[PDB]
């Protein structure tokens, strides 16, 4: 799919994931929930070649479950996306290599801080302030690295993402049909329903 | 394209008097994109350092690798692994992968602890040690690392000496690179202290 | 490369980057890619190219041709023409290029014209083009507007200019700009971002990602 | 564009005290096959110059053709075409130069690779090298295709460098050229026994020596050489 | 790279410059081509850097095992046949281009192996992208009934003409003298024609020259008593 | 390449040239591809040197175990034991071998096996680049019941005259006599052959 | 397929001082791994008080070179014996090398002189005839070895004032001419280690009002 | 990918043209008017290769302007299309051909009758009620073959041409920033400044 | 293709064999390969009997209003005028050409112009793919100043071999003799030259 984001503010991660599913000539859906919540405080958003990144996504998830049930309790942020790129690193030298790139946006209940991860398909980790993939990071880091700061609320940071999503619908040539936020803090994840 | 500058960066190790100091930059890219200014490529098991240039997942799973491998080395030696022992370990690593090779271009750097002799080495992405006395250079800008390290090097350089040899050999070699640069770290290496500095370079 | 041009109240800003690269090979860091085509024009630079150089020279000679011919200063839309009519002459030929043709008249006013290698001829308000023209659109459109003065219209060319030289690893060196009025253009310095970069980070508080 | 059909292998060369020398080996081969063996490949214009040309021998033929017509030219309204105004090397050179280059720039070039050794009006020695790219250079020794890769390292072993050249004397240098002969015969599979030497110095002129053959070959040793390891009988 | 062998009286010697080259870029310039298959049996190698290094320590490994097996010093034919074998099987694609030499109870002997696993003989012998250089001066210069002495200044001239003219080859010759009832010789460096002169200006920088942003102490010691 | 196997009245005798090429480059020019698998079982090798060295290599390995159960081998078994590894890996080989022998009972015999695995008996035989140009004189010369000085005289200047025109042959001509006798190995430098 | 071009190596470089500029080049010519001349002449003094060279495909190197000399004659006939200034002839050869646009000369062409003032300078060309003057380039095969080097050692950069870390940077005093060719010597020596088409000889030649002057250094030969 | 789009109703001919241009990865403008008047009763709309399009389109204009100068006449929308089809027919067969797919809507003053032609880059001219270049009518013909009359208003026909657009803005992945339009009817030339 | 000159006592004699193929089917299998361009100037075409017919009928066209304005052109320049049109047409022309010819001052001469557009004056010439075969036979039977019937049966032998081993050519051997007493065409049928 297309475009992805995330900021982490100061008590929450934010991830914006566009609705739209195009099969090459006709846009099939403007819904599309492109993120699956791989356990209660921890979210995974993620784009790349279709089938692929659900079937990834879904495989996580399930593994991630499977965890939880087995030790009752939750893994950190940092675990899953360990988990996560150790996948990706095992796939990219596979017969055929899942082609999908993601964004894990948790909270650690444990040290109390919120944490964004970005891991392409090759299984490539970097933890950020804020993230993207495809040319979403074209456009909007710039902006990004213009008003970020590490102490933003999460009306401040849902505030500097409208100001992405704008710049993104002004100048990307592909319509998106508009992007699904979530919100990752201490008391879980929640879906901004007017955006 | 390129597996080996689809990320970029660099890495640099040089010998002093009783000392060595390994050197690299922070960034890491998705080509003209920069991704990121705190991908360190500079890793170290027990007084053991290693530096991974190229590409960024395998600079990882290598990193994950011989931390994996270091730490069942002490187990059962009951001892620390050495630079010489390691750059062996590296080399056998590699070629074990001869034709699915990891894309990458690791740098040894530590002082024996027993001998106390520095230690250098270099390897390419299948394994092959190239042990120098002087320096060693890996990355996108290694041309330019070679141009530097040629001219401002000499031998024998005095801890706080070598650190400047050295940082001025990574910044201006990476000011010449596209792919390389947005922050630097360096580690001067002594027998039983071990100082990083983190450079103030151009962002661009 | 980046460079960018906008129209606002006091005419026109050019902002361009400096840096040029073979591959990953920085070949310079010192390159004026604003041709000063006569004292009234301006012409920008992106693409692997240099081929506007000599093309854009020559267009300050056939623009000077017109001006002792016409006994009048040449058109913007004029100027701009005559380039893109001659690289659609060429067209197939050659690699990528893509200007922006500035000027200021008294009948057309402040005006901006994007030529192209493909043949494309467009007016319009702001352009960002280069490897780096989606980092300045950003700052630039969230933060443009027509009642600018002439000083912030000049610090916000500079300042996408440096969100692209940091961003972009084609773009970089330092930052040209330009103003432009009917009464001419008026070059505002040359600002090395190795030092603008922390001088911007330290007073507007941006770049927080980033260590200094 | 084109693609060279019946071919002629290494010209090597040299300078020494008084003048140079220059020698290549009177084959012309179709591919693999050595089709004709009689083929000189060095060719002298007036007592001065001689042109050692390697690679198509279709076009050596054509530019023994245009040096052949030089010299016919150059004697239109000349009384000095025989004294003062008479054909150079640097002259003979320089048009060659001039038409190999030209000819690659037509994308269709003189598949070959050319040295001009001589002597000038002056006494110096003139030795330089120009092939199909129009590409020329001048050294103590010239050596064309593999020539370049096993000749050259035996004639720079006594001209390494410019000062060498009054050391070296003609004997030394003719047998160095020989020599180096012998090893093209060993070594190149496109080489014949048969080769042409040519000698210019500038008091004793222009020997141009025809019918040599390679000879105080060592061969003996193979008798010895059993098997490709492990085989005794 | 330039690697000869050349068989002499009572022995045989092989040589090697120490140039490693990444396209026209100088990798090392001190490389170490000579390789000990076993005490009395050492090849030149040639081509990919970790495949000659890599195929020798395992066929090294392979021979000091069979010869601990048969309670027998170890043979060259060996250690060529079990080259040999390995660089057939896969097909070129291990770029070990190798010239082998020892002496055992049979006596000396010098071989040579290519990637694709062909062995020849021959009592003097060159490999490598400056093999046209020292076969030319091996071809002017070798003889029958060769001593020691001279057998070492042939090999070592052979790897100068390499050095020289080649580009692939250059800095210092290294040697490896095997002689029969005797322990093989390796003279590392045996010559080094190619040490760079002083430099004209000093490049060390006043302290305090480079920006520093962070200080810190790195614990390299293990988890403390206490 | 030059090779060739001749049967005469006495035997066999195999000849061949010395000259290995990397393109245009003699990598050697004293080579033996005249190579034993068996006593008195050899072989001429044109082709791939790494191939041919391989194959023969396996076939004296072969060879050797079956005179250790079965005693000594005929000629044809050889050629049946080259031909199996050549046929039925004739996608990854570039080998072109003659085989000759000398038993009591069947005499000197010679087989050919070209580059598909085929294999064919013959009075004599020739292959390499270099037997392209002396077909017409092996076939115009060649008598069957030769004596020995015959087949020499026979094989050195067949091979002289494919060295004199092929690039890929030449230095000496090998030649390996195989007859009741025993085993005989014969050389012919080029101030010899070149003259004739 | 016939492949018009080639790769002749070999390494230039220019440094402008102030009243005076440097134009080097080693004066080994090669093809692949062979050396075709040890001493093979690349810098050229082409009148006027300028000094070229054009770096890379030598048959198009030498065309180039022969070219310009030629327009600097052709440029005293129909302008009455007028010096050809460095800028004037910089434009010359912008227009010589872009004539050439869809075929292009394959060098990376480097002129040095004084300008009109009297001071150093240093034009650099692509090979498709875009140029610019500078205080320092390096051009050829060796020239991604050299050019940090001189950012480092000429311009100063990443140098800063010892005791005010970072906050001041170190002053960009001029360099003498003496100064200037032991940079550029430590270059070539540097380049010539590292780079196997780097070697043999090091000719510079130095341009001053008095005029033209030349030295030569040896270089490793292997 | 540009949308071309007209439509010819009882006393008028409506065409509607996008406004987006994209090089590549950035909407450099999202006003361009796609048009050109070839006469004050001629009306010329295009899409195809970048360049090209203009070039051709005001080639042809100064043609027709050059006709209307030395006749003192206007040609009619047949010959005027006729012109320019053969102009493209010429154009196919050349060096380099001209990329360009033109509607040519105009009024005949002659007949009383507006006339809608579309003519491809290959130089195929069809007299058409409604027609569309490129991907457009993929969408848009299924309505218009439902909704058209011949005798429908100018009205009717913005509004039949309205909802062809919104099904384009919902379907197309491309986001066209909104279309110009354009009426030619007996009294010239207009444009419709809201829509 | 099977084509040769030879010169001998008398002058020379051009040989050929008469198959022209399209792949392995033989198009024509009684072609003349012979052709003359003046009254005792002929050629040996192979390789594209299309260009080699329009080189032929060109030359004799250059050799006929040769000979109107200066007479009987010798055999060198009836080669020149044929080494003129391969070598300034090498890119566009598949044309082996033996030129050969007699003159009563120069006698029996032959050039060869192989695919290059190289002239190649020698005492005998062999050409076309055949040729490859008979190297070895004509080098050691080729003898100069043979008779007529020597030469006849030297060509014959020679023809033979290079028919019997070449697939592109056969059919039967034509050649013809020029000498001071005229021109003779000869035929020989394969009953008589495969059994030799
Ligand atoms: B910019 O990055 O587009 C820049 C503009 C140019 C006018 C200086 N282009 C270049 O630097 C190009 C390479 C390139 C990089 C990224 C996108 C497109 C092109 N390089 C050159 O034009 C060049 C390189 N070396 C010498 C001279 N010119
Ligand atoms: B010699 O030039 O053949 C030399 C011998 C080797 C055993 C030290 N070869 C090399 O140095 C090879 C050349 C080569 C380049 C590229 C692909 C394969 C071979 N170099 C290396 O193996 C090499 C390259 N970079 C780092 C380390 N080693
Ligand atoms: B002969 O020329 O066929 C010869 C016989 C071989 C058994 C020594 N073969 C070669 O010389 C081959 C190449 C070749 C030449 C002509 C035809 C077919 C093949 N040479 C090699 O296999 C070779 C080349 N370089 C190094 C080692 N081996
Ligand atoms: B001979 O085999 O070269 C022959 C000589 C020709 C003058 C009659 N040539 C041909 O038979 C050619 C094909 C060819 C075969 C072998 C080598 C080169 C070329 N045949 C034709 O040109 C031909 C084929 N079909 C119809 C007409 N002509
Ligand atoms: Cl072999
Ligand atoms: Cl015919
Ligand atoms: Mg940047
Ligand atoms: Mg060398
Ligand atoms: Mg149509
Ligand atoms: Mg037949």
């Amino acid at each position: 799919m297309d475009i992805i984001l995330g900021i982490r503010v100061q008590d929450s991660v934010i991830l914006a994931s566009s609705k739209a599913v195009t099969r090459g000539i006709s846009v099939l859906k403007d819904s599309d929930d492109k993120t699956r919540q791989l356990s209660p405080h921890t979210l995974m958003s993620f784009a790349g070649e279709a089938g692929d990144t659900v079937q990834f996504a879904e495989y996580i998830q399930a593994n991630i479950q499977l965890y939880s049930i087995r030790e009752d309790y939750e893994l950190s942020p940092q675990a899953v996306s360990s988990f996560v790129r150790q996948e990706l690193a095992k796939s990219i030298r596979s017969r055929r290599p899942y082609q999908v790139n993601v964004l894990i946006g948790g909270y650690d209940k444990k040290k109390n801080k919120p944490e964004l991860y970005q891991i392409d398909y090759l299984g490539t980790k970097v933890e950020l302030p804020y993230g993207a993939h495809g040319y979403s990071g074209f456009y909007t880091f710039s902006l990004l690295d213009h008003h970020y700061r590490p102490d933003m609320t999460t009306e401040e940071g849902l505030d500097l993402l409208k100001l992405c999503v704008q710049e993104l619908e002004k100048r990307m040539p592909m319509d998106f049909k508009g992007v699904i936020v979530k919100i990752v803090d201490k008391d879980g994840i929640r879906q901004v329903d007017d955006f | 394209s390129d597996p080996s500058s689809i990320n970029g960066g660099i890495v640099v190790a040089m010998t002093g008097k009783d000392c060595v100091a390994i050197a690299c930059d922070l960034r890491l890219g998705s080509q003209s994109l920069g991704v990121s200014n705190k991908f360190e490529k500079i890793f170290h098991y027990g007084h053991v350092f290693l530096g991974i240039t190229g590409l960024a997942t395998d600079v990882t799973t290598l990193n994950e690798m011989f931390r994996y491998k270091t730490n069942l080395y002490k187990l059962k030696e009951e001892r620390a692994i050495e630079p010489e022992t390691f750059t062996q370990l590296v080399s056998s690593s590699l070629y074990e992968r001869r034709f699915g090779p990891y894309f990458v271009g690791p740098v040894v750097a530590g002082i024996n602890s027993k001998s106390g002799k520095p230690f250098i080495a270099g390897f390419d992405l299948i394994g092959c040690i190239d042990e120098a006395k002087d320096f060693i250079v890996s990355g996108t800008a290694s041309d330019q690392l070679f141009g530097m390290c040629e001219s401002l090097y000499e031998p024998n350089l005095e801890p706080e000496d070598l650190f400047e040899t050295i940082s001025q050999a990574l910044l201006n070699a990476a000011d010449r690179d596209a792919l390389s640069g947005w922050g630097a770290v360096v580690y001067i290496i002594k027998k039983d202290e071990v100082v990083k500095r983190y450079l103030k370079m151009r962002q661009d | 490369t980046t460079t960018l041009a906008f129209r606002f109240q006091g005419g026109i800003i050019v902002a361009v980057d400096s840096r040029a690269t073979a591959g990953n090979w920085v070949a310079s860091q010192t390159v004026k890619k604003v041709i000063e085509i006569n004292p009234f024009l301006l012409g920008t630079m992106a693409g692997g190219a240099a081929d506007f150089q000599f093309w854009e020279t020559w267009l300050g000679s056939q623009c000077r041709l017109h001006e002792l011919r016409e006994k009048e200063r040449i058109s913007v839309a004029a100027a701009s023409k005559i380039l893109s009519n001659l690289v659609y002459q060429y067209k197939g030929a050659g690699l990528s290029m893509g200007t922006m043709i500035c000027g200021y008249t008294r009948k057309e006013g402040p005006t901006i014209y994007y030529v192209d290698s493909d043949g494309t001829r467009l007016k319009g308000d702001i352009f960002c083009v280069g490897s780096g023209q989606t980092f300045a659109y950003g700052v630039l459109d969230s933060n443009y507007k027509w009642d600018l003065s002439v000083e912030d219209a000049l610090y916000l060319g500079k300042r996408s200019i440096l969100a692209a030289a940091h961003r972009d690893a084609y773009s970089g060196g330092s930052v040209n700009l330009y103003h432009v009025t009917e009464d001419g253009w008026i070059y505002h310095g040359n600002h090395d971002v190795g030092e603008l970069f922390w001088k911007v980070k330290e007073e507007e508080g941006s770049f927080n990602n980033v260590i200094g | 564009t084109q693609q060279p059909i019946v071919t002629g292998t290494s010209v090597i060369s040299m300078k020494y005290d008084n003048g140079v020398i220059i020698a290549a080996d009177n084959l012309g081969s179709y591919g693999s096959l050595l089709r004709f063996n009689g083929v000189e490949r060095l060719i002298p214009v007036g007592d001065n110059t001689v042109v050692g040309i390697s690679g198509d021998i279709s076009d050596m033929q054509h530019i023994e053709r245009l040096l052949k017509d030089l010299v016919t030219e150059n004697a239109y309204d000349n009384p000095l075409a025989d004294a003062e105004e008479a054909l150079e090397p640097s002259y003979i050179f320089e048009y060659l130069a001039t038409v190999m280059y030209q000819r690659r720039s037509k994308m269709n070039p003189l598949w070959n690779a050319i040295i001009v050794a001589g002597v000038q009006s002056n006494g110096d020695q003139f030795l330089r090298y120009v092939n199909l790219l129009g590409v020329t250079y001048s050294s103590p020794t010239l050596a064309t295709g593999f020539g370049a890769h096993m000749a050259n390292p035996l004639l720079r072993k006594v001209v390494d460098r410019e000062s060498d050249i009054p050391k070296t004397t003609v004997q030394v240098a003719e047998e160095a050229i020989v020599n180096a002969m012998r090893v093209l015969y060993y070594r190149d599979a496109r080489s014949s026994r048969n080769f042409s030497l040519a000698i210019i110095d500038k008091n004793t002129g222009l020997t141009f020596k025809k019918n040599l053959q390679v000879e105080n070959m060592k061969w003996d040793f193979a008798k010895d050489i059993k098997g490709y390891g492990t085989q005794k009988i | 790279t330039t690697i000869v062998g050349v068989k002499f009286n009572n022995g045989v010697v092989i040589a090697a410059d120490t140039r490693s080259t990444q396209g026209p870029i100088v990798a090392d310039k001190n490389c170490a081509k000579l390789h000990r298959i076993s005490p009395k049996i050492w090849c030149a190698g040639a081509g990919t850097a970790a495949d000659t290094e890599a195929v020798t320590q395992l066929i090294g490994s392979n021979i000091e095992l069979h010869s601990l097996y048969t309670s027998r010093e170890p043979r060259v034919v060996s250690a060529l046949q079990m080259l040999k074998q390995h660089l057939f099987k896969y097909q070129g694609h291990i770029g070990a281009y190798l010239i082998v030499a020892g002496v055992d109870p049979t006596g000396s002997h010098l071989f040579s192996i290519h990637a694709h696993g062909s062995t020849d003989v021959g009592y003097y012998l060159s490999l490598g992208s400056g093999s046209l250089a020292a076969m030319a001066v091996l071809e002017s210069h070798w003889k029958q009934d060769l001593t020691k002495e001279e057998a070492i200044k042939l090999a070592s001239d052979a790897i100068q003409a390499g050095i020289w003219n080649d580009l692939g080859s250059g800095s210092n010759v290294d040697v490896c003298v095997m002689e029969i009832g005797k322990d093989a010789e390796y003279l590392r460096n045996y010559l080094t024609p190619n040490v760079r002169e002083e430099k004209q200006k000093s490049y060390k920088f006043p302290r305090g020259t480079t920006a520093v942003l962070k200080e810190s102490i790195v614990n390299i010691c293990d988890i403390q008593e206490e | 390449t030059s090779i060739m196997a001749v049967t005469f009245k006495d035997g066999v005798i195999l000849g061949a040239d010395s000259r290995t090429t990397t393109g245009a480059y003699i990598a050697n020019r004293v080579t033996d591809k005249l190579t034993r698998v068996h006593d008195k079982i050899w072989c001429c090798r044109s082709g791939s040197a790494a191939d041919t060295q391989a194959i023969a290599d396996i076939v004296q390995y072969h060879l050797e175990l079956y005179t250790s159960q079965y005693g000594t081998p005929s000629t044809e078994t050889a050629a049946s034991v080259f031909k199996e590894l050549c046929y039925e890996n004739k996608d990854n080989l570039t080998a072109g071998i003659i085989v000759a022998g000398y038993d009591d009972k069947n005499k000197g015999e010679v087989y050919t096996i070209p580059l598909g695995g085929s294999v064919h008996k013959l009075p004599y035989a020739i292959a390499g680049s270099g037997s392209t140009f002396i077909y017409g004189y092996c076939d115009k010369n060649f008598r069957e019941n030769m004596s020995k000085e015959e087949t020499v005289d026979f094989i050195k200047h067949s091979l002289s005259q494919a060295i004199k025109w092929d690039g890929s042959s030449g230095g000496v001509i090998r030649m390996v006599v195989l007859t009741a006798a025993g085993v005989e190995r014969l050389i012919f430098y080029p101030d010899e052959y070149e003259q004739l | 397929q016939f492949n018009p071009y080639g790769d002749n190596g070999g390494t230039i470089l220019g440094i402008a001082g102030e009243d005076f500029a440097v134009l080097a080049g080693d004066t080994r010519n090669i093809t692949d791994y062979s050396i075709n001349s040890r001493y093979e002449p690349k810098v050229f003094d082409c009148g006027d008080n300028i000094v070229m060279s054009a770096n890379g495909f030598a048959a198009d190197g030498d065309a180039l070179v022969k070219r310009f000399k030629n327009s600097v004659k052709w440029y005293h006939f129909d302008h009455n014996d007028k010096k050809l200034s460095i800028n004037s002839a910089a434009r010359n050869i912008q227009h010589l090398l872009y004539g050439k646009r869809f075929f292009p000369y394959y060098v990376h062409t480097i002129i040095a002189g004084l300008d009109e003032d009297g001071k150093g300078a240093v034009y650099s060309f692509d090979p498709v005839g875009s140029y610019e003057r500078e205080q320092c380039r390096a051009g050829g095969a060796a020239a991604s070895l050299i050019m940090p080097f001189l950012d480092n050692q000429v311009n100063f950069k990443n140098q800063y004032e010892p005791g005010t870390n970072g906050k001041v940077k170190k002053p960009l005093k001029y360099l003498s001419v003496e100064e200037v060719i032991k940079l550029v010597r430590d270059s070539f020596t540097s380049a010539t280690e590292r780079h196997i088409q780097v070697g043999d000889g090091l000719e510079i030649l130095i341009v001053t009002k008095d005029g033209v002057r030349k030295e030569f250094y040896e270089l490793k030969r292997d």
